């Protein structure tokens, strides 16, 4: 529900779409108004050349027109070619994260969003994709006393998953993300050595 | 790098004719605009990537381990850690000639901006991200930062590589032994020689070229009756000038679109390292 | 008297229709919030002597009789130069170009007192309130711009926005300084300067507001933009670049004239085989002499300006004479080829210096 | 301006300790512009070092919150700001000018507090539209400040979770031109 | 083909609704580029299409 | 590094199904994979709780 909402009122969060918009419109909008520049040219409406001079002079006004409009479209070309270059990384990012995040679950630190990653649904956006990454995250933490192992008969218990906390009275062992105490068993500890 | 202040200099004369050609310098002060920008976003998606400046205990029990080398150093301005000195100091010993030539060549519209965050605020980060890891696991990455003893964090390291945690318990002043040997190695090493950072170097020297090609490119002709524009309008008056001066415009516009371009493909190269840096960190 | 111009003057630049857009244009323009002087003209302050026109000039009139009736343009104003007069009588308004001796103190009143006489006249034309006007010479013709608007004030400009409207554009050529105000028996002047305006057309295609680009920070940032409307941010408008206090000129301490006199006006010249060379050296010249001497035919300088000549140095000066056909000297340039140039004397691909021949069948 | 023997340009003319020797005329820069000079009268040596410039970079709130505005002179010192530029010398006159290390900043009021960074500028500095308002620069905070309480046997343990839904958004294409 | 008042070009000429004020002669696209022209005889408005 | 010295958890990395290993080949200015991975096959229903 705050992801419907905030999509309904913030203009900021879809800025990287949007962006990506602004900046292909802005090139096709400059390299038009290239267009309406001289280049030293008597007129940059071609048509006012032909119309006014004869052959052997019109060819050198036309010329300098011909050299930077040319000149215009390797720029955009150019520069195109490098926005490609990076939408193709963005591409490659984004299909990596389907596979990883959408089709199956990453144990990847902070790549599938903040927090321990549980799963993420794929939404479409123009010209774009979007991730909702749904996660784990720890709350509401307790301090315990703790332990590395048990001393017991002489000989060192540790954990085989989780952690040994202590109210301050009682040991307990615990899985490690979650408070949930069980007594320190036989059943969930392994001996190696004695505890010197 | 100005367009109209590269090329033209001081000129009105140069600057009018300049304005036929439109769009062109417009074009290329915002592509080094957007390059200029993105070394920010490079440097805060490596480094902001801790929510708050987490600070070390001053009882530094981490059960052996010995992070003095890493830690910041309290008695310095700069508050670097010993080896982020180190690591400092080599590649400054290159450049962080290059800064003062561009001073000098400052005189033909090169201006270099100053990054967003500070040596200082970069070192902080780090601070809060390494006091972060060695006080708390992952954890403060996930969310909030726990606390548990080195000692058991480690413990569960092991236990991430399929070796049992009993190993580094029955070892660990072995394990600690071990890792403050290499920690020296690294000190060592990086107060050895500086070639093993020329990467940052390499970027620096190539930034640095690029500059010194692109002020030399106004010592060319370009078939002009003389390289400084300042002697056409000395010596020719407009209608003849004005031929002159168009080779000049000419190539120097050539030289920054050469320019420009180079340096949007470096930004794509230092930004594909960022992205690279972000996910290792 | 002055006041404050807020935002008056706009006028549309062209005649072209555009729409729903945002269009930036460098032109003449009053600037915004102008210091523009103020008269009190009714029939109290009469004297409203003439003023000068500068590149132009916006006018406006606050009234309710009829009282301000039309200007006089022009330089001399003495019908020693054409002049332009523009009078709205009773029933028609006038335009005429004429060598008109204007009068003393011109008004209207049943009386008609502009001007003693006209002659040699090559133009003419015969067609509570805010009335707005503009007046440019340019690019030869004389053109006008006008709106008018209904008010209720006792003084003082009005606040508010609107676009004058192009009136005529006269094709006369005149000279055109200083201007005064025709009086029937309070208006602004206002000043034009060159201006980049970024112009807010609707989806009528009306100017509906406007930028002054130079005025101030904020609005340069939406000119830079090309948006009235600019998000929070920095934005890199301009270059600050500190103007020169003064200039100085250093030129050496030589006050030994140059001897040209003695190479132009020898006696006999040397042949073009055997071509003699000058050395010109520690001396100052006055190149100027040579060029508007207008006694040579032929005066043709390479990669050197003649005019400005005058006004740089040389290291060295040679000065070479020969006498040769009148059919030869085309062959006295750079990269030339035949019996003279080929085995007389050749100028090199990148000379620098100046070619200077004259008729010597006197001589 | 400056014109010695022809050789002409701008610049602020400055007494050398470049020791030319006696044959020298000019001392030139990498690109071919003047480094220093000889007087043809008095024969000393001048260094030329052009006038200063920079970056006028505009600091602004948007315009649908306010028309204030700050003025960042980029790589300029306050103190040469002032005197010229196309000209808005009622900013420079101000009673607030900060020299930041981007540049003389002009029009916003230095604050000695710290906030996230609303408006970047440069080396630390940002700027903000706050209270009565006006545009503050400051010093930007990192982040709220905290000791993790470590301590060689205590845990720390979640007894509670927030299931957490974060919106990430990536380009994938842009449009076709042909 | 056409020509008016000197304007020359190629195009498909297209009755207007673009109401242009009454001295205006020409017209233009958002980008500057010629979008409109009065006739000089019937002074209505043509869409350059 | 990771389909070919190690074992990759990372989904479709390492070819479709889970990855078990991959072996490198030579090839004109390219490396190809080899990716051997478990696809499971022939599901049968079950009730669960
Ligand atoms: C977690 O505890 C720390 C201090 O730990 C103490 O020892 C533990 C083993 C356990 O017995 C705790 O109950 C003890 O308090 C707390 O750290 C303090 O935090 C406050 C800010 O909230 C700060 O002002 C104090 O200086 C901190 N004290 C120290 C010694 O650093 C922390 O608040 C506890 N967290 C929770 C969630 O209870
Ligand atoms: C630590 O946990 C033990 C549980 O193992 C707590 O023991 C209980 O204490 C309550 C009184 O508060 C008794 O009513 C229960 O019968 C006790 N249960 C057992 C199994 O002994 C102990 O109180 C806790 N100590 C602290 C300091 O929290
Ligand atoms: C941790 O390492 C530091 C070195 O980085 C040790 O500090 C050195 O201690 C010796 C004495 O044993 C001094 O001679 C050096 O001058 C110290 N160097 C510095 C930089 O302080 C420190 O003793 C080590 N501590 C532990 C507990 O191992
Ligand atoms: C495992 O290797 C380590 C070395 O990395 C051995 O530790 C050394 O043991 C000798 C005594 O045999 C000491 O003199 C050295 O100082 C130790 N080195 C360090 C760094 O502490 C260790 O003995 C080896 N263990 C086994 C079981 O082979
Ligand atoms: C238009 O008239 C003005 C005089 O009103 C002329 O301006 C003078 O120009 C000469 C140079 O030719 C100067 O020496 C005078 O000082 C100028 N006078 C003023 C008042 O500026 C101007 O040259 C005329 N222009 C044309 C094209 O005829
Ligand atoms: C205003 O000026 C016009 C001339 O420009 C006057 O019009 C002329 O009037 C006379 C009669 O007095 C006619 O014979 C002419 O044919 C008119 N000329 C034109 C072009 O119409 C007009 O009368 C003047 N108005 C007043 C009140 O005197
Ligand atoms: C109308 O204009 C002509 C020139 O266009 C004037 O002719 C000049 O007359 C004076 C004598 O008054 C001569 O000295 C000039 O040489 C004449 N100029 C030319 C170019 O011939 C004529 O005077 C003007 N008419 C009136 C009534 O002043
Ligand atoms: C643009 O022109 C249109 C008409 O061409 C105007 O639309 C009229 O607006 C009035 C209100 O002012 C309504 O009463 C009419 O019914 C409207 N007519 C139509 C056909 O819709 C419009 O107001 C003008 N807008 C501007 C900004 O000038
Ligand atoms: C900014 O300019 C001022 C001068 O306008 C500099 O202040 C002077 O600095 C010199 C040393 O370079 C001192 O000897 C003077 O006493 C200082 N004068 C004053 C009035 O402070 C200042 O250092 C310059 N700062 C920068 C960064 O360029
Ligand atoms: C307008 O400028 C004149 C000088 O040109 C000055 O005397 C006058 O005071 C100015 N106007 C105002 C309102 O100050
Ligand atoms: C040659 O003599 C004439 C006078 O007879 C003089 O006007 C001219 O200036 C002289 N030539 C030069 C180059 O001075
Ligand atoms: C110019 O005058 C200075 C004295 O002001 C003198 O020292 C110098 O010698 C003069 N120039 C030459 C070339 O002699
Ligand atoms: C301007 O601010 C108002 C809130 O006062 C908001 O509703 C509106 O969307 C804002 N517009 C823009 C363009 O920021
Ligand atoms: C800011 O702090 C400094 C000390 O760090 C102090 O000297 C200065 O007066 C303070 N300024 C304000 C406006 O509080
Ligand atoms: C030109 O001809 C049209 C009829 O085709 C007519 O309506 C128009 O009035 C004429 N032009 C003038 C100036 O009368």
């Amino acid at each position: 529900g705050k992801i419907q909402d905030s999509l309904s009122s913030t203009a900021s969060a879809l800025g990287k779409l949007q962006d990506v918009v602004n900046q292909n419109a802005q090139a096709l909008n400059t390299l038009v108004k290239q267009l309406s520049s001289n280049f030293g040219a008597i007129s940059s409406v071609l048509n006012d050349i032909l119309s006014r001079l004869d052959k052997v002079e019109a060819e050198v006004q036309i010329d300098r027109l011909i050299t930077g409009r040319l000149q215009s479209l390797q720029t955009y070309v150019t520069q195109q070619l490098i926005r490609a270059a990076e939408i193709r990384a963005s591409a490659n990012l984004a299909a990596t994260k389907m596979s990883e995040c959408v089709l199956g679950q990453s144990k990847r630190v902070d790549f599938c969003g903040k927090g321990y990653h549980l799963m993420s649904f794929p939404q479409s956006a123009p010209h774009g994709v979007v991730f909702l990454h749904v996660t784990y995250i720890p709350a509401q933490e307790k301090n315990f006393t703790t332990a590395p192992a048990i001393c017991h008969d002489g000989k060192a218990h540790f954990p085989r998953e989780g952690v040994f906390v202590s109210n301050g009275t009682h040991w307990f062992v615990t899985q490690r993300n979650f408070y949930e105490p069980q007594i320190i068993t036989t059943d969930n500890t392994f001996v190696s050595g004695n505890c010197d | 790098v100005d367009c109209t202040m590269y090329i033209c200099g001081d000129s009105t004369e140069c600057s009018n004719l300049l304005l036929q050609y439109g769009s062109f310098c417009t074009q290329l002060n915002r592509a080094l605009t957007g390059i200029a920008v993105e070394q920010d976003k490079n440097t805060q998606e490596v480094f902001a990537q801790v929510k708050q400046i987490y600070k070390t205990p001053p009882i530094k029990d981490f059960g052996g381990f010995n992070f003095s080398q890493i830690l910041p150093d309290p008695s310095k301005p700069s508050k670097r850690s010993f080896i982020e000195d180190l690591l400092f100091n080599k590649v400054t010993l290159a450049d962080a000639a290059a800064r003062d030539l561009i001073c000098a060549q400052k005189f033909n519209g090169l201006t270099v901006l100053p990054p967003l965050l500070t040596d200082e605020m970069i070192a902080q980060y780090t601070s809060a991200l390494l006091a972060g890891t060695i006080t708390s696991g992952w954890t403060f990455g996930a969310g909030a930062a726990l606390q548990i003893p080195f000692a058991m964090q480690m413990a569960y390291r092991f236990n991430g590589i399929g070796v049992t945690q009993n190993v580094l318990y029955e070892n660990q002043k072995l394990i600690a032994n071990q890792f403050n040997s290499a920690i020296g190695k690294i000190q060592d090493s990086l107060s050895s020689t500086a070639s093993a950072l020329g990467k940052l170097q390499d970027v620096v020297n190539q930034n640095a070229q690029a500059l010194n090609t692109l002020v030399k490119q106004l010592s060319s002709n370009f078939g002009a009756i003389s390289s400084v524009l300042n002697d056409i309008l000395s010596r020719l008056d407009k209608v003849e000038a004005e031929v002159q001066i168009d080779r000049l415009i000419t190539g120097r516009l050539q030289s920054l679109q050469t320019y420009v371009t180079q340096q949007l493909i470096r930004a794509a190269e230092i930004r594909a390292s960022a992205n690279l840096a972000a996910t290792k960190m | 008297a002055y006041t404050n111009s807020f935002t008056r003057g706009v006028y549309y630049p062209d005649k072209v229709f555009r729409s729903s857009v945002l269009h930036s244009t460098q032109d003449l323009f009053l600037p915004f919030f102008s210091n523009v002087t103020w008269f009190h003209a009714i029939h109290k302050r009469f004297d409203n002597p003439v003023l000068p026109f500068n590149d132009g000039v916006y006018f406006a009139s606050t009234e309710k009789s009829n009282i301000i009736r039309g200007w006089i343009f022009g330089t001399t104003l003495d019908s020693k130069t054409q002049s332009l007069l523009i009078v709205n009588n009773a029933t028609n308004v006038v335009i005429k170009v004429c060598e008109f001796q204007f009068c003393n103190d011109p008004f209207l009143g049943s009386e008609f007192r502009v001007y003693s006489s006209a002659n040699n006249c090559t133009f003419e034309y015969v067609s509570k309130n805010l009335r707005e006007f503009v007046f440019k010479n340019i690019d030869g013709y004389f053109k006008i711009y006008s709106k008018h608007t209904p008010i209720n004030l006792v003084r003082d400009l009005p606040q508010g926005f609107s676009a004058l409207e192009p009136l005529v554009d006269l094709p006369i050529g005149i000279n055109i300084t200083r201007f005064q105000t025709l009086l029937a028996l309070a208006y602004y002047v206002g000043y034009l300067q060159p201006r980049t305006f970024l112009l807010k057309y609707n989806e009528n295609g009306t100017i509906t507001d406007a930028v002054d680009c130079a005025l101030d920070p904020l609005s340069e940032t939406k000119c830079t933009l090309k948006s009235f409307t600019v998000e929070k941010g920095i934005y890199q408008t301009s270059n600050f670049r500190v103007q020169p206090t003064e200039s100085i000129v250093r030129f050496p301490n030589i006050t030994n004239l140059c001897p040209f006199g003695e190479v132009f006006n020898a006696t006999r010249f040397a042949s073009v085989y055997a071509w003699n060379r000058k050395r010109i050296s520690n001396c100052v010249a006055d190149y100027s002499v040579l060029y508007n001497s207008a006694s040579f035919s032929t005066f043709k300088c390479y990669g050197v300006s003649p005019t400005k000549l005058n006004d740089l140095c040389f290291t060295n000066v040679y000065a070479d004479s020969f006498v040769i056909r009148g059919d030869e000297v085309r062959q006295i340039a750079p990269g030339q080829t035949g019996k003279i140039a080929d085995y007389n004397y050749k100028l090199p691909d990148d000379f620098t210096g100046c070619v200077i021949a004259w008729n010597s069948n006197n001589l | 301006n400056f014109n010695f023997n022809g050789l002409t340009g701008t610049g602020v003319l400055t007494e050398s300790n470049k020791k030319f020797l006696p044959f020298q005329q000019f001392g030139r820069d990498i690109a071919d512009t003047t480094d220093a000079v000889r007087d043809p009268q008095t024969l000393e040596i001048l260094d030329i070092t052009p006038c200063s410039f920079g970056g006028v970079s505009v600091i602004t709130p948007g315009t649908n919150t306010s028309n204030q505005v700050a003025v960042l002179y980029q790589g300029v010192n306050c103190t040469e700001v002032p005197v010229a530029i196309p000209t808005w010398r009622v900013y420079s006159t101000g009673s607030n000018v900060f020299q930041t290390r981007a540049g003389c900043l002009i029009g916003a009021e230095h604050v000695n507090n710290s906030y996230e960074c609303d408006i970047p500028i440069g080396a630390g500095i940002c700027a903000s539209y706050q209270t009565s308002q006006s545009i503050i620069a400051y010093t930007m905070s990192l982040g709220a400040e905290n000791s993790v309480a470590y301590s060689n046997n205590s845990i720390a343990i979640p007894t509670n979770f927030t299931i957490s839904v974060t919106t990430e958004i990536l380009p994938v294409s842009m449009t076709k031109t042909s």
